[PDB]
C-alpha cells in the first residue's frame, strides 16, 4: 500500500505534501549556504579559499531556494492541496501527469548536488553566463549537469502549469464564473501563464549553452560569430517572468490571511486585485533588459525599460492599499499568521521602492553587480516570499495534518526570524552606497563593520530554522486535535475536516443559476 | 459541552464579537433542574432570582463579551524568549569567532590603521562630506 | 487558575532580556571581533613617508 | 513582449469590458501622456529645391494652384521657398 | 573610495556623479516617505476597537490609489531620464585610452600618438607599503590628465569583467569582441579606486583599478617614461 | 480554531529535550566540518 | 442607498415581526454588528423585545454586550442607551451585564 | 482504501514522539549536514 | 439627570478622515525635514567646496605628500 | 439532489457577487443561506439499477 500511496499517487493532497517535504528539505540545503556564505564574509580575509569555491556556494544557495524551494512549496505544496478544494474540483486534470511533476524533482536536484561534487563545481552564478560558463573556462561536466538539474526542473513546472490553468479552467462549478474564485486561486492560473511562457525560452537558452560547450556551436562565441549577450536577454526574457512566479501566490496567500484574520467575509477591492496581478504578469514579460543596464546598449532602450519597469508600481500599489483596506474596520485576531503577513506587507514595500532606485538606468550603472541589489531582492523573497511561505504553512498546518502547533512558541519564531533578517539584509543597503561589488570571498577593510553585523543576522536566522523544526515535532508529538474552525461560510477548504479525507467533492457542490 | 471531530459539518458554538449571537447553545442537554428554569423563563423574568439569570445566560453562551476579549501576559513570554534564543545565537557567534576563524590581516594593526589614515588624508579621500572634510588641515586635528 | 503568562511571564522576560545582554555585549568587547569603527575623532594620523 | 493574463472563464460582456477599461483605454491613456510629454513645435528644415520635390506637372484646381490641400506655411514650402 | 561605517554614496570626483547624489537624494526623499505613511496607515488600522465588517466600496479610492503614484513616478523619471541623455551628450574627447579585463588582471592602451600598453595587478597583502590599501592598490596606475573630456573603450580577451570606478560615475561591463565606451571626466586629481563588478572566476575579488588623475603636462611625461 | 487536548503531552521536559536534539543535529556535525577546515587546506 | 432614517425605521420593522423565529433574531443582530454604527435605542428596544416573543433571556443580554462593544472608547455611548431603554428594561425584567456581574475579569 | 485522519494522511509516522524526533533530525539535518560535507570534499581533492 | 444624545453613527469613519490627515503630516513634514537635514546641504557643500577651488593647489599638496607615481 | 444525508451548497446570494457562501446541506426541514435565507431542501435518491 505504502509504495501505492506515496510512489505511485493520483491524490492532489498526496502529492502536495510530497512538495512540502522536498520544499522542507531544499530549505535546510539552501540555510547551510547562505551561512556558509556569511561565514566567509563575516571578518575580513580568506575562509574557505578563493572566488571559486566560494561561488559554487553562493550560486547553489541561489538555485536551491528558488527552484527547490519557494517553487515547490509555493505552487506544488499549496497548489495541489488548496486549489481543488477552493474550487470544490475531486482532484487535478491530469493526476498521473501531477505525479511525474513531484518525481522529476529530485533527479533535477541530485544533478545540481553532483555539479558541486564533479570537478571543482559549477561557481558561474545562477544566470550561468557565458564566456565564465563555456567549455574553457568551466571545462568538465560541472555546468552540463546545472543546465540538465534546470531541463528537468522546467519540465516539472510547465508540466505542472498545464495542469493547474486546465484545472482552473475547467473543473469549478458549472454556476461559478472566474469570477467567484478565491484570490489564491487567480494567482497560481496567473503564475502558471508565466511559467508556461518564459521557461521554454530559458530551456533554449541553457540549450544553446550545451550546444556550445558539447556540439561546436557558437551562440555566444565571438570567434563564430556569436554574442554573449544574445544570452542575457533569452535568459532575463524568463528571468523577469520567474520572479513574479516566486511573488503572485505570497499575494494570494496573504489575501487569504488578512481577510480571514481581520474577520471579513472578502478581501477589499477583489476585482481590484484580479486586475492587479493580471498586470504584474503582463508588464514583468517587458521589463528584462533593467538587468543589463551596463552592457553598452542604445540609450533611448535603456530610458523605455527604465520607464517601463516603474509602471509595475502602480498596480502593485493597488494591491498594497487593498490589503491595508482589508484590515479596516476588522476584528483583528492576533495570530502567528497575521504576525507574518503584517511583516510581508511592510518589508515586501522596502524591497519593492529599493527597485524603482534600480529602475533607473541612470543610478544602476553604479549600483549594478553591488550588494544593493543583494539587498533589494532578499527584502522581497528572504522578507515577502518566505513571509508568505511561514504565514500560509502557520495558518493551513491543522488542515494537512489535523494537529494545532504551540502560538506561542509559533510567534518567539516570527520574533526571532524578524530580527535576524533585517540584521542580516539592512546593512547590504550601506555596502553598496560605499559600492561593495557582489560575488566576492573577500573585502576591502572599509566594508567590515556592516559584514559583521549582516552574519550575526545570518545566525540569529539560524535560531529560527532550528526553532521551526522543533516546533513542528512538538505539535505532531502532542497531537492536539482540531475541532472547530471558523469563516468557513467564505473559506470552503476547511468545510471537509483538518485533514480532510483521500476523496473531497465524491459528490460535488450544489450551486444554482439565479 | 463536549464537541467531537467527527461534527465538522454540523453548525459548531464559537465566541466572537462580530458573530456575538451564535448558530448553537453552549449547553445542548439539560439536567431536571435545567429543565425547570428554561420553564421558568416562559414566565414574568422578574420572577427570576440574579442567580437564576447568570445560570442561563451560561446555558446559551460560553464566555462573556468581557471574558472573551481580556487581554494576557502572551507577550512576556514572547519576547523574554525571543531575547534567551537571540542570546543563545551568540554562544555559536563566540565558538565560531574561538575555534574557526582564523587571525584577521595585519593592514589592521594599530600602526597600519594610523599611517593608512594620515595616507587617505594626504590624498583627500571623500573632501566635500565623508573623510577629509572631517579634518582640519591647518590645525592638523579632526575638527570639533 | 491563572496561565503560563500570569506564572512565569516575568521571570522569562527579566532573564531574557539580562542574559542576551550580558553575552551579547560579551561577544562584542571581550573576544577581540575587529569592527573597523569610522577612525574620525578617535585614531591620531601617523606619517607613512 | 508577450501577453499573460489567463482565461477569464464567466461571461463575455463582462470580460470584454474588465478588458475595454482594465487594458484598451489604460493604454490609449498611457500613449496620449507620451506624445502629451513629447509634442511641440520642432525646428523646421532648412529649404533645399531638390526636383524631385515640390512636383507642380499641372496647377492644382483650387486656391492659386500652386498650394496642397492641407498645407502649413510654418513647414511646407512652395517650389521657390517658404511663404512670409 | 569607500572608508568605514559609510552609510551612503562616495563623494563625486566627477560632475555626472554629483548629478546622481542629488537626484538620489530625490529619490530617497520619496522612498523614506512611502514607507513611513504605509507604516504609519498600518499601525492605524491596528490601534481601534472600532469595527466595520460588512461589504466596503472600492472605485472612488482606488482612483486616488492610482493617480497619485502615477504623478509620483512622473516625477521620478522626469529627472531620471534627463541624467540619463546627460550621460549620452555630444562631448569632445581629447584622449581615448582603451582598458582590456583579464583573467584576472586590467591591460591598458594608449594609442592615439604612440603604442603604448601595459598590465596592472593588485599589490598582494604580503608586498603592500606601510599606509596601502589591502585589495585595492595596483602596481601600474591610470594616469589619466585631470579637469578634461576622455573617451574609456571597454572589452575583454576572455571571460566577462565590468570595468568601474564608483567616485567618478562609471561602470561598463568588458564584453569580448564588443568595444563599449564611455567617459570619463575628473572635476579634482588624486587617487580613485574601484573593482571587477562580474563574476570571472577565481580571482573576481582582487583585480582592481586605480586611476590617477594629475595634470596634462605631468601626463605627457609619464607618457613617454612607459614607451 | 478550537482544539482538543494534547492525546500524548510534552511536559516541559520532553520540550526540553526536543529543543536539546534538534539544536544538536544542525549545530554538531556542521562544527566538525568548520574544526577541521585548517587539515583540509594542508592537501 | 438610503438615508438614516429609513435605515433605524427598517430595522425595527424587521424585529417587530411577530413570527419572527431565532434564526431571524441571530441573523439581523450578527447583520447589524456588521455595520459602522451603534443602533439606535428604539432598535435594541424592538429586539430586546423579540427576545420576549422567544422566551430567551440569554440573547437579551448578549445584546446588551454588543452595544457596549461596537462602541469601542466612546464611553458615553452605553450609558445613554441604558438610560433611553431603563423603561422597556425594567418593563420585561431584563438585567444589564454590569448587574449579573458578567462585566468582571 | 488508504488510512482516514490525523496522523494518517502522511508518508512517516506519528505513533511514537521518539521515533519521531529521531526521524526529523535525520530528515532536516542530513541536508543542513549537505552543504558542509560537499564543501569539505572539494577542499579535500586539491 | 439625563445624560445626552452623543454621536452614535460613522464611528471608525470620523478616526480615519481625522486622522489620514495626520498621516499627510507626518510623511510631508518628514518631507521637509529631509530637504533641511540632507539634500539641500549637499547642495550647499558642493557650491561651497568648489566656489574657491584651486585644483593646482590641490595637486601641488597631494605631490609634496608623495602619494602620485606619475608626479615625484 | 443527493446521494448522502449531506451536501454542501455554495449560494451565490445576488448576481457577479465575489464570494460564494458554502454550508453543509442536511436531511431534514428546508436550511436557509446564513447570508440572504434562500431555502435550500436536501432530496435523497441513488443510482443501483
Ligand atoms: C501596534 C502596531 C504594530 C506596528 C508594526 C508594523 C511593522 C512590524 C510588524 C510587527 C507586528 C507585531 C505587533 C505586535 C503587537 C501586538 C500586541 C497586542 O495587541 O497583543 C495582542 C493581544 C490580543 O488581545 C486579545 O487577546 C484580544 C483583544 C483584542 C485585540 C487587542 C488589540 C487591539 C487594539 C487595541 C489596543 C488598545 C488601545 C490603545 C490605544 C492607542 C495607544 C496610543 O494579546 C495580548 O494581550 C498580548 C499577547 C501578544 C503576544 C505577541 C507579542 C508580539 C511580539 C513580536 C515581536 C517582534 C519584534 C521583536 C521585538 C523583541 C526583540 C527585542
Ligand atoms: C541593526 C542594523 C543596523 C542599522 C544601521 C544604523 C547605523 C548606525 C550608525 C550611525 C547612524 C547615523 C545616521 C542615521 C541614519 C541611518 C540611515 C539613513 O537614513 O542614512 C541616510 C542615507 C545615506 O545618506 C548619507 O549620505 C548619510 C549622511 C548622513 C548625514 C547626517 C548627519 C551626520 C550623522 C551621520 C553620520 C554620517 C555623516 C557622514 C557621511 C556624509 C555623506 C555620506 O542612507 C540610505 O540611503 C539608506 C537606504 C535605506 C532605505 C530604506 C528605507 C527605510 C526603511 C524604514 C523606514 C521607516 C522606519 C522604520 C524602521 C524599521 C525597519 C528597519
Ligand atoms: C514493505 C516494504 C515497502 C518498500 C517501500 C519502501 C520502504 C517503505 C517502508 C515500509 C512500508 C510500511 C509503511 C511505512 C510506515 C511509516 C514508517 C516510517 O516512518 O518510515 C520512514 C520511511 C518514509 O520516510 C519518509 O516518508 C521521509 C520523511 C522522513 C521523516 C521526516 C518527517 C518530516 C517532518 C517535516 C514535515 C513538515 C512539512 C510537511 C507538513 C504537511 C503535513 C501533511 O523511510 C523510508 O523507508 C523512505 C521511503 C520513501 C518514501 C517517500 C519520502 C518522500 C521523499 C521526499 C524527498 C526527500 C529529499 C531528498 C531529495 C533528493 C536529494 C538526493
Ligand atoms: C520576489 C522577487 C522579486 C520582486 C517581487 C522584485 C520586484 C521589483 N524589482 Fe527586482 N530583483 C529580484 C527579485 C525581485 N524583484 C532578483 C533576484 C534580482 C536580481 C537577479 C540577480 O541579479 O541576481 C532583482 C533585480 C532588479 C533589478 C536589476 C538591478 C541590477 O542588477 O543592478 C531591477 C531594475 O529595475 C529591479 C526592479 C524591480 C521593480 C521595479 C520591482 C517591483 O515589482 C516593485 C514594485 C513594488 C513597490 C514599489 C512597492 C509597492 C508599491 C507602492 C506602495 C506604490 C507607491 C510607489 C511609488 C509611487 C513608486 N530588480
Ligand atoms: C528564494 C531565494 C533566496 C532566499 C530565501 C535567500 C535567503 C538568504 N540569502 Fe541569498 N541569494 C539569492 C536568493 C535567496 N537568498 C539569490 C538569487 C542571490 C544572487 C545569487 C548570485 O549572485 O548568483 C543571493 C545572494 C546572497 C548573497 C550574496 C552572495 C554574494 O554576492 O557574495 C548573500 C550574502 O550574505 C545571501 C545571504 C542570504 C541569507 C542570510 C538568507 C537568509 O535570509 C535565509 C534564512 C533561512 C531561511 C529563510 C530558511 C527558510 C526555510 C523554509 C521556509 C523551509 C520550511 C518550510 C516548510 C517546512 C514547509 N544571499
Ligand atoms: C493614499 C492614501 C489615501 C487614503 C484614502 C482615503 C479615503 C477617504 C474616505 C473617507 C471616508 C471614510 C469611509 C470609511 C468608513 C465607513 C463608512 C460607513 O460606514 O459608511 C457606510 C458605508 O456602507 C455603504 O453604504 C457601502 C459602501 C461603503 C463606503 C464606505 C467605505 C469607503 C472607504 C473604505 C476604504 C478604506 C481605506 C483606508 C485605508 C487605506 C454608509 O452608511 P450610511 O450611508 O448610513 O452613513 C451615513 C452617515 N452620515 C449621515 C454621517 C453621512
Ligand atoms: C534531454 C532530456 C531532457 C528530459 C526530457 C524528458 C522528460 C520527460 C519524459 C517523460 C514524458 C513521457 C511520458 C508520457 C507523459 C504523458 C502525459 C500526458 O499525455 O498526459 C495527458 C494530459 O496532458 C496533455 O494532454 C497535455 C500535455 C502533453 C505533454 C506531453 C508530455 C511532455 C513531455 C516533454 C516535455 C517537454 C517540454 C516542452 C516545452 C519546452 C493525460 O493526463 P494523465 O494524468 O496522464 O491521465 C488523465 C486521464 O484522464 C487520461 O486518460
Ligand atoms: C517589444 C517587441 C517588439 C519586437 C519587434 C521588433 C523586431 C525587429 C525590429 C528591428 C528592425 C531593424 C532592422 C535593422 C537593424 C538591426 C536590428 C536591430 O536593431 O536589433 C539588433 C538585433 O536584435 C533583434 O532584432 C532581436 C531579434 C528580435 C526579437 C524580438 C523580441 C521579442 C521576442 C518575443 C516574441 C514572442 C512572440 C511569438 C512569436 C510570433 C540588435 O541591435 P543592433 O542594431 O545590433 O544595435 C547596434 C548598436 O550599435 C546600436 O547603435
Ligand atoms: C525561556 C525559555 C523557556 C521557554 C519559554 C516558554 C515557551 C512556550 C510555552 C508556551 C506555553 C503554552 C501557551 C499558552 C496557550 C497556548 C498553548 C497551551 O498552553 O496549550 C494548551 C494546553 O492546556 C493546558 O494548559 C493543559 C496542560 C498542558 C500545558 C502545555 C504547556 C506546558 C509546558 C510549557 C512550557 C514549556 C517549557 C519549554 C522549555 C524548553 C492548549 O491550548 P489552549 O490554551 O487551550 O488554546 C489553543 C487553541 O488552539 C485550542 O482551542
Ligand atoms: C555555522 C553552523 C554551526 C555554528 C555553531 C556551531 C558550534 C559547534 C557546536 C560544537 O560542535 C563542535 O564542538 C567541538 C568544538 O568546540 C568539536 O570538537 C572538536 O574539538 C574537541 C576539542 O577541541 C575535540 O576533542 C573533538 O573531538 C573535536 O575535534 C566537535 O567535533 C564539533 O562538532
Ligand atoms: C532588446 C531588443 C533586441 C534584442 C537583441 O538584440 O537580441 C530590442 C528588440 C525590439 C526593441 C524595441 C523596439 O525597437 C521598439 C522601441 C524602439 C525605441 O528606440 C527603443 C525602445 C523600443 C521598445 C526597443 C527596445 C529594444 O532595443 C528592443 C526590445
Ligand atoms: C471593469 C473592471 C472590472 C470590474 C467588473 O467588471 O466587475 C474594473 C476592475 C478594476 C478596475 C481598474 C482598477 O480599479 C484601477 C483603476 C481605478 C481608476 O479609478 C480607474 C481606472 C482603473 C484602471 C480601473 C478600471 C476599471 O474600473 C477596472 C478595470
Ligand atoms: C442630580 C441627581 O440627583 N442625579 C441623579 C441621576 O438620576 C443621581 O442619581
Ligand atoms: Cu574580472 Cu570579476
Ligand atoms: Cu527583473
Ligand atoms: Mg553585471
Ligand atoms: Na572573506
Ligand atoms: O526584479
Ligand atoms: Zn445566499
Amino acid at each position: 500500500m505504502f509504495i501505492n500511496r506515496w510512489l505511485f499517487s493520483t491524490n492532489h493532497k498526496d502529492i502536495g505534501t510530497l512538495y512540502l517535504l522536498f520544499g522542507a528539505w531544499a530549505g535546510m540545503v539552501g540555510t547551510a549556504l547562505s551561512l556558509l556564505i556569511r561565514a566567509e564574509l563575516g571578518q575580513p580575509g580568506t575562509l574557505l579559499g578563493d572566488d571559486q569555491i566560494y561561488n559554487v556556494v553562493v550560486t547553489a544557495h541561489a538555485f536551491v531556494m528558488i527552484f527547490f524551494m519557494v517553487m515547490p512549496i509555493m505552487i506544488g505544496g499549496f497548489g495541489n492541496w488548496l486549489v481543488p478544494l477552493m474550487i470544490g474540483a475531486p482532484d487535478m486534470a491530469f493526476p498521473r501527469m501531477n505525479n511525474m511533476s513531484f518525481w522529476l524533482l529530485p533527479p533535477s536536484f541530485l544533478l545540481l548536488l553532483a555539479s558541486s561534487m564533479v570537478e571543482a563545481g559549477a561557481g558561474t552564478g545562477w544566470t550561468v553566463y557565458p564566456p565564465l560558463a563555456g567549455n574553457l573556462a568551466h571545462a568538465g561536466a560541472s555546468v552540463d549537469l546545472t543546465i540538465f538539474s534546470l531541463h528537468l526542473a522546467g519540465v516539472s513546472s510547465i508540466l505542472g502549469a498545464i495542469n493547474f490553468i486546465t484545472t482552473i479552467i475547467n473543473m469549478k462549478p458549472p454556476a461559478m464564473s472566474q469570477y467567484q474564485t478565491p484570490l489564491f486561486v487567480w494567482s497560481v492560473m496567473i503564475t502558471a501563464v508565466l511559467l508556461l511562457l518564459s521557461l521554454p525560452v530559458l530551456a533554449a537558452g541553457i540549450t544553446m549553452l550545451l550546444t556550445d560547450r558539447n556540439l561546436n556551436t557558437t551562440f555566444f562565441d565571438p570567434a563564430g560569430g556569436g554574442d554573449p549577450i544574445l544570452y542575457q536577454h533569452l535568459f532575463w526574457f524568463f528571468g523577469h517572468p520567474e520572479v513574479y512566479i516566486l511573488i503572485l501566490p505570497g499575494f494570494g496567500m496573504i489575501s487569504h490571511i488578512v481577510t480571514y484574520y481581520s474577520g471579513k467575509k472578502e478581501p477589499f477591492g477583489y476585482m481590484g486585485m484580479v486586475w492587479a496581478m493580471m498586470s504584474i504578469g503582463f508588464l514583468g514579460f517587458i521589463v528584462w533588459a533593467h538587468h543589463m543596464f551596463t552592457v553598452g546598449m542604445d540609450v533611448d532602450t535603456r530610458a523605455y525599460f527604465t520607464s517601463a519597469t516603474m509602471i509595475i508600481a502602480i498596480p502593485t500599489g493597488v494591491k498594497v492599499f487593498s490589503w491595508l483596506a482589508t484590515l479596516h474596520g476588522g476584528n483583528i485576531k492576533w495570530s502567528p499568521a497575521m504576525m507574518w503577513a503584517l511583516g510581508f506587507i511592510f518589508l515586501f514595500t522596502v524591497g519593492g521602492l529599493t527597485g524603482i532606485v534600480l529602475a533607473n538606468s541612470s543610478l544602476d550603472i553604479v549600483l549594478h553587480d553591488t550588494y544593493y541589489v543583494v539587498a533589494h531582492f532578499h527584502y522581497v523573497l528572504s522578507m515577502g516570499a518566505v513571509f508568505a511561505i511561514m504565514g500560509g504553512f502557520v495558518h493551513w498546518f491543522p488542515l494537512f495534518s489535523g494537529y494545532t502547533l504551540n502560538d506561542t512558541w509559533a510567534k518567539i519564531h516570527f520574533a526571532i526570524m524578524f530580527v535576524g533578517v533585517n540584521m542580516t539584509f539592512f546593512p547590504q543597503h550601506f555596502l553598496g552606497l560605499s559600492g561593495m561589488p557582489r560575488r566576492y570571498s573577500d573585502y576591502p577593510d572599509a566594508y567590515t563593520m556592516w559584514n559583521t553585523i549582516s552574519s550575526m543576522g545570518s545566525f540569529i536566522s539560524l535560531t529560527a530554522v532550528m526553532l521551526m523544526v522543533f516546533i513542528i515535532w512538538e505539535a505532531f508529538a502532542s497531537k492536539r486535535e482540531v475541532l472547530t474552525v471558523d469563516l468557513t461560510t467564505t473559506n470552503l477548504e476547511w468545510l471537509n475536516g483538518c485533514p480532510p479525507p483521500y476523496h473531497t467533492f465524491e459528490e460535488p457542490t450544489y450551486v444554482n443559476l439565479k | 459541552s463536549v464537541v467531537k471531530s467527527e461534527d465538522y459539518a454540523l453548525p459548531s458554538y464559537v465566541d466572537r464579537r462580530d458573530y456575538p449571537l451564535p448558530d448553537v447553545a453552549h449547553v445542548k442537554n439539560l439536567s431536571a433542574s435545567q429543565k425547570a428554569l428554561k420553564e421558568k423563563e416562559k414566565a414574568s423574568w422578574s420572577s427570576l432570582s440574579i442567580d437564576e439569570k447568570v445560570e442561563l445566560y451560561r446555558l446559551k453562551f460560553k464566555e462573556s463579551f468581557a471574558e472573551m476579549n481580556r487581554s494576557t501576559n502572551e507577550w512576556k513570554t514572547v519576547v523574554g524568549a525571543a531575547m534567551f534564543f537571540i542570546g543563545f545565537t551568540a554562544l555559536l557567534l563566540i565558538w565560531e569567532k574561538h575555534y574557526v576563524y582564523g587571525p584577521i590581516p595585519h593592514t589592521f594593526e594599530e600602526e597600519w590603521v594610523a599611517k593608512q589614515t594620515k595616507r587617505m588624508l594626504d590624498m583627500k579621500v571623500a573632501p566635500i562630506q565623508g573623510f577629509s572634510a572631517k579634518w582640519d588641515y591647518d590645525k592638523n586635528e579632526w575638527k570639533k | 487558575a491563572p496561565d503560563f503568562h500570569d506564572k512565569y511571564g516575568n521571570a522569562v522576560l527579566a532573564s531574557g532580556a539580562t542574559f542576551c545582554v550580558a553575552v551579547w555585549v560579551y561577544m562584542a568587547t571581550q573576544i577581540g571581533i575587529e569592527w573597523n569603527p569610522s577612525p574620525v575623532g578617535r585614531v591620531t594620523p601617523k606619517e607613512w613617508r | 513582449a508577450s501577453a499573460a493574463k489567463g482565461d477569464h472563464g464567466g461571461t463575455g460582456a463582462r470580460t470584454w469590458r474588465f478588458l475595454t477599461f482594465g487594458l484598451a483605454l489604460p493604454s490609449v491613456a498611457l500613449c496620449t501622456l507620451n506624445s502629451w510629454l513629447h509634442s511641440g513645435h520642432r525646428e523646421r528644415p532648412a529649404f533645399i529645391p531638390y526636383h524631385h520635390l515640390r512636383i507642380r506637372t499641372k496647377p492644382f484646381s483650387w486656391g492659386d494652384g500652386n498650394h496642397t490641400f492641407f498645407h502649413n506655411p510654418r513647414v511646407n514650402p512652395l517650389p521657390t521657398g517658404y511663404e512670409k | 573610495m569607500a572608508y568605514p561605517m559609510q552609510l551612503g554614496f562616495q563623494d563625486a570626483t566627477s560632475p555626472i556623479m554629483e548629478e546622481l547624489l542629488h537626484f538620489h537624494d530625490h529619490t530617497l526623499m520619496i522612498v523614506f516617505l512611502i514607507s513611513s505613511l504605509v507604516l504609519y496607515i498600518i499601525s492605524l488600522m491596528l490601534t481601534t476597537k472600532l469595527t466595520h465588517t460588512s461589504t466596503m466600496d472600492a472605485q472612488e479610492v482606488e482612483t486616488i490609489w492610482t493617480i497619485l503614484p502615477a504623478i509620483i513616478l512622473i516625477l521620478i523619471a522626469l529627472p531620471s531620464l534627463r541624467i540619463l541623455y546627460m550621460m549620452d551628450e555630444i562631448n569632445n574627447p581629447s584622449l581615448t585610452v582603451k582598458t582590456m579585463g583579464h583573467q584576472w588582471y586590467w591591460s591598458y592602451e594608449y594609442t592615439d600618438y604612440e603604442d603604448l600598453s601595459f598590465d596592472s595587478y593588485m599589490i598582494p597583502t604580503s608586498e603592500l607599503k606601510p599606509g596601502e590599501l589591502r585589495l585595492l592598490e595596483v602596481d601600474n596606475r591610470v594616469v589619466l590628465p585631470m579637469e578634461m573630456t576622455i573617451r574609456m573603450l571597454v572589452s575583454s580577451e576572455d571571460v566577462l569583467h565590468s570595468w568601474a570606478v564608483p567616485s567618478l560615475g562609471l561602470k561598463t561591463d568588458a564584453i569580448p569582441g564588443r568595444l563599449n565606451q564611455t567617459t570619463l571626466m575628473s572635476s579634482r586629481p588624486g587617487l580613485y579606486y574601484g573593482q571587477c563588478s562580474e563574476i570571472c572566476g577565481s580571482n573576481h575579488s582582487f583585480m582592481p583599478i586605480v586611476l590617477e588623475l594629475v595634470p596634462l603636462k605631468y601626463f605627457e611625461k609619464w607618457s613617454a617614461s612607459m614607451l | 480554531i478550537t482544539a482538543k487536548p494534547a492525546k500524548t503531552p510534552t511536559s516541559p521536559k520532553e520540550q526540553a529535550i526536543g529543543l536539546s536534539v534538534t539544536f544538536l543535529s544542525f549545530l554538531l556535525p556542521a562544527g566538525w566540518v568548520l574544526y577541521h577546515l585548517d587539515n583540509y587546506k594542508k592537501s | 442607498h438610503e438615508t438614516d432614517e429609513e435605515f433605524d425605521a427598517r430595522w425595527v420593522t424587521y424585529f417587530n415581526k411577530p413570527d419572527i423565529d431565532a434564526w431571524e433574531l441571530r441573523k439581523g443582530m450578527n447583520t447589524l454588528v456588521g455595520y459602522d454604527l451603534v443602533p439606535e435605542p428604539k432598535i435594541i428596544d424592538a429586539a430586546l423585545r423579540a427576545c420576549r416573543r422567544l422566551n430567551d433571556f440569554a440573547s437579551a443580554v448578549r445584546i446588551l454586550e454588543v452595544v457596549k462593544d461596537k462602541a469601542g472608547p466612546h464611553k458615553e455611548i452605553y450609558p445613554y442607551v441604558i438610560q433611553e431603554l431603563r423603561p422597556t428594561l425594567n418593563e420585561l425584567g431584563i438585567s444589564t451585564p454590569e448587574e449579573l456581574g458578567l462585566d468582571k475579569v | 482504501h488508504y488510512e482516514e485522519g490525523p496522523g494518517k494522511n502522511i508518508p512517516f509516522s506519528v505513533e511514537n514522539k521518539w521515533r519521531l524526533l529521531a526521524m526529523m533530525t535525520l530528515f532536516f539535518g542530513s541536508g543542513f549536514a549537505a552543504p558542509f560535507f560537499i564543501v569539505r570534499h572539494q577542499l579535500l581533492k586539491k | 439627570t439625563a445624560l445626552a444624545k452623543p454621536q452614535m453613527r460613522g464611528l471608525l469613519a470620523r478616526r480615519l478622515r481625522f486622522h489620514i490627515v495626520g498621516a499627510f503630516m507626518v510623511s510631508l513634514g518628514f518631507a521637509t525635514f529631509y530637504k533641511f537635514a540632507v539634500a539641500e546641504k549637499r547642495k550647499k557643500a558642493y557650491a561651497d567646496f568648489y566656489r574657491n577651488y584651486d585644483s593646482m593647489k590641490d595637486f601641488e599638496e597631494m605631490r609634496k605628500a608623495g602619494i602620485f607615481q606619475s608626479a615625484k | 439532489p443527493s446521494i448522502t444525508n449531506k451536501r454542501i451548497v455554495g449560494c451565490i446570494c445576488e448576481e457577479d457577487n465575489s464570494t460564494v457562501i458554502w454550508f453543509w446541506l442536511h436531511k431534514g426541514e428546508a436550511q436557509r443561506c446564513p447570508s440572504c435565507g434562500t431555502h435550500y431542501k436536501l432530496v435523497p435518491h441513488q443510482l443501483a439499477h
